C-alpha cells in the first residue's frame, strides 16, 4: 500500500 | 439543539466535504468526447480515480483520523471506498437532466453490461426519494469511512470513539432538516444497508471487467486490490 500511504501521508 | 462542539464539528465535516471538485476536465469528456466502450470507460475511470482522491483527502482530515493506528488508516481507507464512491455518486445524481443522460448513457456502455449498472441507478432513485441535505450526505460519508466494522482493524474501539460523535450529530441534523418525518434517521441507517451490498456488487464488476480484457490504473488497483 505503498501508493494510498503516499496520499494520506502528504 | 447542537452544542456548540457539534456546532464546530459540523461545519469543519462541511469545509472538507465540499473542499472538493468534479474537475472541469472530466466534465469536458463527459459532454464532448466521442462515445465507445473504450472511450467511455476512460472517462469511467478518470471518474472512479477522482472520487478516491477525494475520499483520500476528505479521511486525512477526519477528526481524530491521524491519531489511528496507520495499519488501521489503510484499512478503513480501502475498506470505505466503493461505499463511499457510490454514495457521492447518488449525491451528484439527485442534484441538468442533458448533462444527466448523456453520463448515464456512457456508464451503461463502458464495456460491461445492464444488470451490472442498472442496480447503481436504481440505488441513486432509492436515496434520492429521501431529500437529504448536503450536511446528511457529508456526515453519512464520515460515518462510513469511520466504520469499525471493516475488515482487519485491529482497534476497533478506538474508530468506535470518532464514528459515535458523528452519529449523534446526524440524529439532530435530521430534526432539524426534516422535523416532520421522525423516521428520517431510521431510513438513512437502511440506505446505508443498501449501499453495504455494493461492495460485492462492484466485485462483480471488476471481474466481468476483467474478464473483457480492460486493465484498471494504479490508484484504483491499490485502493480496489485488483
Ligand atoms: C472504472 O472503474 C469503476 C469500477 C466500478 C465502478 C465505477 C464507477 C461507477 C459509477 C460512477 N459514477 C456514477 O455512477 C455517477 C456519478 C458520478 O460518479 O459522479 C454521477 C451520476 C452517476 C463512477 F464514478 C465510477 C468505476
Amino acid at each position: 500500500n505503498a501508493l494510498l500511504r503516499y496520499l494520506l501521508d502528504k | 439543539e447542537l452544542t456548540p462542539d457539534q456546532q464546530t464539528l459540523l461545519h469543519f465535516i462541511m469545509d472538507s466535504y465540499n473542499k472538493q471538485r468534479m474537475p472541469q476536465e472530466i466534465t469536458n469528456k463527459i459532454l464532448k468526447e466521442a462515445f465507445s466502450a473504450e472511450e467511455n470507460f476512460l472517462i469511467l475511470t478518470e471518474m472512479a480515480t477522482n472520487h478516491v482522491q477525494v475520499l483520500v483527502e476528505f479521511t486525512k482530515k477526519l477528526p481524530g483520523f491521524q491519531t489511528l493506528d496507520h495499519e488501521d488508516q489503510i484499512a478503513l481507507l480501502k475498506g470505505s471506498a466503493v461505499e463511499a464512491m457510490f454514495l457521492r455518486s447518488a449525491e451528484i445524481f439527485n442534484k441538468p437532466s442533458g448533462h444527466s443522460d448523456l453520463l448515464e448513457a456512457r456508464i451503461r456502455n463502458s464495456g460491461i453490461s445492464d444488470e451490472y449498472i442498472t442496480p447503481m441507478f436504481s440505488f441513486y432513485k432509492s436515496i434520492g426519494e429521501l431529500k437529504m441535505t448536503q450536511e446528511e450526505y457529508a456526515l453519512l460519508t464520515a460515518i462510513v469511512i469511520l466504520s469499525p466494522d471493516r475488515q482487519y482493524i485491529k482497534d476497533r474501539e478506538a474508530v468506535e470513539k470518532l464514528q459515535e460523535p458523528l452519529l449523534d450529530v446526524l440524529q439532530k441534523l435530521c430534526k432539524i432538516h426534516q422535523p416532520e418525518n421522525p423516521q428520517h434517521f431510521a431510513k438513512l441507517l437502511g440506505r446505508l444497508t443498501e449501499l453495504r451490498t455494493f461492495n460485492h456488487h462492484h466485485a462483480e464488476m471488476l471481474m466481468s471487467w476483467r474478464v473483457n480484457d480492460h486493465k484498471f490504473t494504479p490508484l484504483l488497483q491499490e485502493i480496489w486490490d485488483v
